C-alpha cells in the first residue's frame, strides 16, 4: 500500500515511488534493485501491505 | 571485574585437560546488565576476562540516573538525567 | 575521511568526521524527532575575524580586512557599508 519515513507521527517525510525505487518480490520482500532511491542502509522505514492469513480457531 | 549476577559458563576442549577456554554470559533480561566474556586457561594461569562489548538493537546504550563520574566502563553511550558532575547547562 | 558514528536507541546521534586530505575534525548531531545539524569544523583563527583589526590570509600573514581601490567604483562611505554587511564588524 504504502512504504515511508516520518519526523513525527502521521507526518511523511519521504513517499517510496513503487516500480522505480521498490517492487514485492516473491511476495516476501522489498527490494530495492529498481534504479530509484531507496533509504540509507540501516536506517528504519515503514510499510504498509495487504496478505491473505490462515484464520485460527479460538485466536482469529 | 563487573556487578555480581547468574552466569553461564562455557567451557571449550584444547589438546589436554590442563588448558580450556572459556566464556561467560550474565543471565539478565535488563539491556546493561547483558555481557559477554572470554578467556584463555592454561594450569592455574589465564588471560584477563575479555569483555565483549554489545550494542543493543544495533545502538549505543543509554545512562541515566546516576552521576556521570560514577560511569567506570569504557564504551559511547547517550547520558540523560544524570544526577551530578555535569558541565554547566548541559542535561545530555 | 574517518567516519565515528553514535547512535542510541532513540535515535540521538553524534557523527564525528576528520578529513583524510587535512585532518580537520567536522560534527554533526541528529535528535530524536529532528535532522542532522551543518556540519561544525574544528575551531581555527579566522572564526575570529569579526573581532580582530586584521584579516587573517590562506598564509597565515595578517592584512587590513577593509582595502578601498578607484577600479571598484565606489565610494569610500558605501566601501564601509558593504564592509560592515558583509562581515558585521564594527572596528
Amino acid at each position: 500500500v504504502k512504504v515511508w519515513t516520518e519526523t513525527s507521527p502521521g507526518v511523511t517525510t519521504k513517499e517510496y515511488k513503487q516500480g522505480e525505487d521498490f517492487r514485492l518480490t516473491d511476495g516476501q520482500t522489498i527490494d530495492w534493485s529498481p534504479q530509484g532511491q531507496e533509504p540509507s542502509g540501516g536506517t528504519s522505514y515503514y510499510v504498509s501491505y495487504k496478505y491473505n492469513k490462515r484464520m485460527e480457531a479460538g485466536k482469529d | 571485574d563487573m556487578e555480581s549476577l547468574d552466569v553461564v559458563l562455557h567451557v571449550v576442549p584444547l589438546d589436554t585437560s590442563s588448558k580450556v577456554v572459556q566464556h561467560l554470559y550474565t543471565l539478565s533480561t535488563n539491556n546493561n546488565q547483558i555481557k559477554m566474556l572470554y578467556r584463555f586457561v592454561s594450569g592455574n594461569s589465564s588471560s584477563e576476562w575479555q569483555f565483549i562489548q554489545g550494542l543493543p538493537s544495533n545502538k549505543n546504550a543509554v545512562i541515566s540516573g546516576t552521576n556521570i563520574l560514577d560511569i567506570a566502563s569504557p564504551g559511547v553511550y547517550f547520558v540523560m538525567g544524570m544526577t551530578g558532575g555535569m558541565p554547566s547547562g548541559v542535561s545530555s | 575521511g574517518f567516519l565515528d558514528l553514535s547512535v542510541d536507541a532513540n535515535d540521538n546521534r553524534l557523527a564525528r568526521l576528520t578529513d583524510a586530505e587535512t585532518g580537520k575534525e567536522y560534527t554533526s548531531i541528529k535528535k530524536p524527532t529532528g535532522t542532522y545539524t551543518a556540519w561544525k569544523k574544528e575551531f581555527e583563527p579566522k572564526d575570529m575575524e569579526k573581532y580582530l583589526l586584521s584579516s587573517i590570509r590562506d598564509d597565515g600573514s595578517a592584512s587590513f580586512p577593509l582595502l578601498v581601490y578607484t577600479s571598484d567604483s565606489k565610494t569610500f562611505q558605501q566601501a564601509i557599508i558593504d564592509h560592515i554587511d558583509r562581515t558585521g564588524q564594527t572596528t
